[PDB]
């Protein structure tokens, strides 16, 4: 009579992992281009 | 009639690109650097 209640259990299967970051949305709403110098200025 | 405008002769306000006039500067150009001498 062996059931579940005798067998044990080595380790589990962790099927699948995931994670807490959040999307960002900012290439969109902002008009960028990278710098060479330490300070920028921009003309109107 | 456009007055392209002088700085003030400042040294600030040469540094910092401030004009009088129509045009405003990004700033003073480059013209170079002067590195102290190493004795022998």
């Amino acid at each position: 009579s062996t059931t579940t209640n005798s067998n044990s259990i080595g380790r589990p299967n962790l099927v699948a992992l995931t994670r807490a970051t959040t999307k960002l949305i900012y290439s969109d709403i902002v008009a960028t281009q990278r710098t060479n110098q330490p300070v920028a200025a921009f003309y109107g | 009639a456009e007055i392209g405008g002088d700085h003030g002769y400042n040294a600030t306000n040469i540094a910092a690109g401030q004009t009088s006039g129509a045009v405003t500067q990004i700033g003073p150009a480059v013209m170079g650097m002067v590195r102290r001498a190493i004795p022998n």
